[PDB]
């Protein structure tokens, strides 16, 4: 019983942990490179950045 | 351990690129 | 003789504009290759 | 052109730390959590880039 009594992880308490994992993913994937801004205007590069994911 | 995997994959791309030398033989033919 | 806009066949290279422009239009195209791989590997399963 | 080269050729060295799940499993952890993280963690470590496919197309 001490397994749960000592550490009573509530649904919302564990929920916050899961959101951080998801938030870490979206930040890692959606992170796009930061090169020269006003120079990377090619149709191909801008197309890739839009669909970076 | 990831460095070991990095080096192994690193040499793979090298060998795969050097294979382009085979494409040169295609031109000669 | 068909697909090069030049006013003469006596080609004289005095600048690398036409050369570097075609390289950035080529090496850049292969961007997102690793990030795209991360999508598949990371979208596979959720750590939690 | 130089930016893309420096961008692609940037070296990454951060001393990827090793995880000792046995240590965390013993000191304190939620039942089934330390093991669930380990099995799920190890699964993604197996996945790796496929350098071969890219080497051919380029």
């Amino acid at each position: 019983q001490e397994q749960a009594n000592l550490i009573g992880l509530t649904a919302e308490q564990l929920k916050s942990i899961k959101e951080n994992d998801v938030r870490a993913r979206k930040e890692f994937l959606e992170s796009q490179p930061k090169l020269d801004n006003n120079l990377k205007n090619i149709e191909s590069v801008k197309k890739i950045l839009a669909t970076w994911g | 351990q990831v460095a070991q995997a990095n080096y192994s994959k690193f040499r793979a791309d090298y060998s795969a690129s050097v294979a382009a030398f085979q494409q040169r033989i295609k031109t000669i033919e | 003789e068909n697909n090069i806009a030049s006013n003469t066949y006596i080609l004289i290279q005095q600048d690398v504009a036409n050369m570097a422009k075609a390289y950035v239009h080529d090496i850049c195209g292969y961007i997102d290759v690793a990030n795209k791989e991360n999508v598949r590997i990371l979208s596979k399963g959720d750590l939690i | 052109l130089s930016s893309l080269v420096s961008f692609y050729n940037k070296q990454h060295v951060e001393q990827i730390p090793t995880i000792d799940f046995n240590e965390w499993k013993s000191v304190i952890s939620t039942q089934g959590l330390v093991d669930k993280v380990k099995e799920n963690y190890e699964s993604l470590i197996k996945e790796q880039y496929n350098t071969d496919a890219i080497s051919k197309q380029i």
